[PDB]
RNA sequence: UGAUGUAUCUUGGCCGACAGGCCCGUUCAUCGUGAUGGGGAUAGAUCAUUG
């Protein structure tokens, strides 16, 4: 065939692991991106330098690339843990920005986390019941079972 | 039997026997066998299906039934192959991945590698990278007339695994 | 007419999910199938003839194509001369091919 | 040619008359950031890189017409007007505004300028010169619409 | 270890009881031992009397309270003076 | 009959992302009718302020 300026393609990532996103211009398809808001994205487009309105499917290798590499890590910004070395379990490592996967893995660690520590939150996830504070009053069907016919 | 101390080298030193790259998931929960996509890339030759023999208790009663993939590659591919995964799982990391056998293998995407996203269809996270090292000898075990199972005294270390694998390029 | 099921302790019923959905646009506006010439032919300029006049949203249902997508392409005939847009508030508004 | 102007400083809808002056602005010697922008600034979307030509002179402009009519107004006056900061249902926000950052920023380049001055309690007043290009624009706008 | 003054947590530290404050010195040092019955919940951790016993009564038992290895930056009552209270809707 | 963005006891103003702490005193870019740019439930990290 003629080389027509972007092959017809079309585009599957991975981008952090087994995510594929498409249809969305690039800023709005991000804000999926397992790591951001409508407030990131506009940011990491124009640092990357990628324009708002290309799609992050029909883009070129290098530009895709250039966001693989921005989100997870990039210039005037950074993460790092710090203070001295000092705390064992479990910290807060600096917002990990990051998000996705590895955030999902440790929100396990997290959960892991309190149960042990013997922390009042730990204690709850072993019971089950909702940690940060609900009405109660009713709705919490989620948080331990189906409603449950009567009761005794 | 080890018998090392002679005079050596070139039939002792190690080689690469295969690079298998096997996915195992299953159809249904992705697709037919689409991650085959992703192994066609990554490789650059196509996956053979996988079907199984004996037990499941879990969905699985089909038997015979695409179920996984896999690509067994070996000469200039099997090296090619290393040297794109050789550098991503980080380095270094770690004896215990070696089996004593002197065979070491690995996890994750397809993604992992260069390579268009875009051309694969689907990703799936992981299924073994397996390397199988050996010594030139094989052969007699591998050979269909005269196999001798190989001896203590061929049979590759994870002492000599690593050395010649750290030898190159991680 | 009717709605669904009902509710289990839990619980609802829904019953209804749609059609689907294609026509994603934008990535089929960028490569050469639908931007060349066939949508801009075809949907926009053989649906002219029939009636002069037809608002965008209308001929965004009949053709099914994007509001987006043959908003550029309607642009680009635009440029053309083939066709002449008025305005309106919504982005609707009404597309015409000629005067005449 | 002045008739339409003049008047037009003041009565035109916003929207060309913003658009329209931005690109008046957009020659001035000024507009530093010194990079307070990026940390989040405004609603959601609205960090600062569309800005170029959508926030930081529609802004710009954006004081200026409110400027001549309202005065004297200060630096909240300035913060309050695009904002919500409504008491919430509990289920939303809503978006939250800042506001004195970004008020700030605008108000000093202006200064150097000479376009608005301060009063000592009643906040700052326009200069001859802050209308004398917001109304030798208003201007050109007043025949686009006419 | 290594360490000095200064510590992190979120708008709490400046002027506390007195009580508790003076207690707690005394087992560093005539040594680790028994527990230390103190209702007194508002005491900030600090890093001087890591891992030693203590107890809180959230209520009509002793809940022995241990300042463990891991448990530091974080609040004193939280440890083993609410899981009664929270343990006993869970059986 | 939508969404969002822009536009249509308090304060001055210098410094700040919310949250503060002071010196004086409907327009239109977007939305493509998409369990999403819907929805904000929930949970974790963490900063200030009332106390």
């Amino acid at each position: 065939m003629s080389l027509i300026a972007g092959e017809e393609f079309q585009h599957i990532l991975r981008v952090l692991n087994t995510n594929v996103d498409g249809k969305q211009k690039i800023m709005f398809a991000l804000t999926s991106i397992k790591g951001v808001g409508r407030r990131f994205s506009n940011i990491v487009c124009k640092k990357a330098d990628i324009d708002m309105n290309k799609r992050a499917g029909e883009l070129s290798a290098e530009e895709m690339d250039r966001l693989m590499a921005v989100v997870h890590n990039p210039r005037q910004f950074k993460v790092p843990d710090w203070f001295l070395n000092r705390k064992k379990d479990y910290k807060d490592g600096r917002f990990s920005q990051v998000v996705s996967n590895a955030v999902d893995m440790k929100l396990r660690d997290d959960l892991e986390r309190l149960k042990k520590i013997r922390n009042h939150r730990g204690l709850r996830h072993y019971w089950g019941v909702r940690v940060r504070g609900q009405h109660t009053k009713t709705t919490g069907r989620r948080g331990k079972t189906v409603g449950v016919s009567k009761k005794r | 039997m080890s018998t090392e101390k002679k005079q050596l080298n070139p039939m002792r030193d190690i080689k690469v026997q295969k690079l298998v790259l096997n996915i195992s998931v299953g159809e249904s929960g992705d697709r037919l066998t689409r991650a085959s996509k992703v192994l066609e890339q990554l490789s650059g030759q196509s996956p053979v299906f996988s079907k199984a023999r004996y037990t499941v208790r879990s969905f699985g009663i089909r038997r015979n039934e695409k179920i996984a993939c896999y690509v067994t590659i070996r000469g200039e591919k099997a090296m090619q192959l290393l040297e794109s995964g050789l550098k991503v799982k980080e380095y270094e990391l770690l004896r215990r991945n070696f089996s004593d056998t002197g065979c070491f293998g690995f996890g994750i995407q397809e993604h992992i590698d260069l390579g268009m996203k875009y051309d694969p269809s689907t990703g799936i996270y992981g299924m073994d990278f397996f390397v199988v090292l050996e010594r030139a000898g094989y052969r007699v075990s591998r050979r269909r007339r005269c196999k001798a199972r190989v001896g203590i005294h061929q049979r590759v270390t994870k002492e000599d695994a690593m050395k010649w694998f750290q030898v190159k390029y991680e | 007419p009717p709605p669904s099921s009902k509710p289990a302790k839990s619980g609802g019923g829904k019953q209804k999910k749609k059609k689907w959905s294609k026509g994603k646009q934008k990535e089929k506006v960028n490569n050469s199938v639908l931007f060349d010439k066939a949508t801009y032919d075809k949907l926009l300029s053989e649906v002219p003839k029939y009636k002069q006049i037809t608002p965008s949203v209308l001929s965004e249902r009949l053709r099914i194509n994007g509001s987006l997508a043959r908003q550029a392409i309607k642009d680009l005939e635009s440029r053309g001369a083939i066709r002449v847009v008025s305005v309106h508030s919504s982005q609707l508004i009404y597309t015409r091919a000629t005067n005449a | 040619m002045a008739d339409s102007t003049a008047r037009t400083v003041k009565d035109v809808n916003p929207h060309e008359f913003v658009k329209a002056y931005s690109a008046h602005l957009k020659r001035s010697g000024k507009m530093e950031l010194p990079e307070w922008v990026d940390i989040v600034k405004t609603a959601r979307f609205k960090e600062l890189p569309p800005y170029d030509p959508d926030w930081y002179y529609t802004r710009a402009a954006s004081i200026a017409r409110k400027i001549y009519l309202r005065q004297g107004i200060g630096v909240g006056g300035f913060q309050k007007i695009y904002g919500g900061r409504q008491r919430n249902g509990s289920r939303p926000p809503h978006f939250c505004k800042s506001s004195g950052a970004i008020s700030r920023n605008i108000l000093q380049q202006l200064q150097k300028m000479g376009i608005i001055d301060v009063d000592p309690k009643g906040g700052r007043l326009i200069t001859s010169q802050g209308r004398r290009d917001l109304d030798q624009v208003a201007g050109r706008v007043d025949v686009t619409i006419a | 270890l290594k360490r000095k003054p200064m510590a992190l947590i979120k708008k709490l530290r400046k002027a506390k009881k007195d009580a508790p404050a003076g207690e707690k010195p005394e087992p560093v040092r005539t040594h680790l031992r028994n527990m230390i019955i103190v209702p007194e919940m508002i005491g900030s951790i600090v890093g001087v009397y890591n891992g030693k016993t203590f107890n809180q009564v959230e209520i009509k038992p002793e809940m022995i309270g241990h300042y463990l290895a891991e448990f530091s930056i974080s609040y004193k009552p939280v440890k083993h003076g609410r899981p009664g209270i929270g343990a006993t809707h869970s059986s």
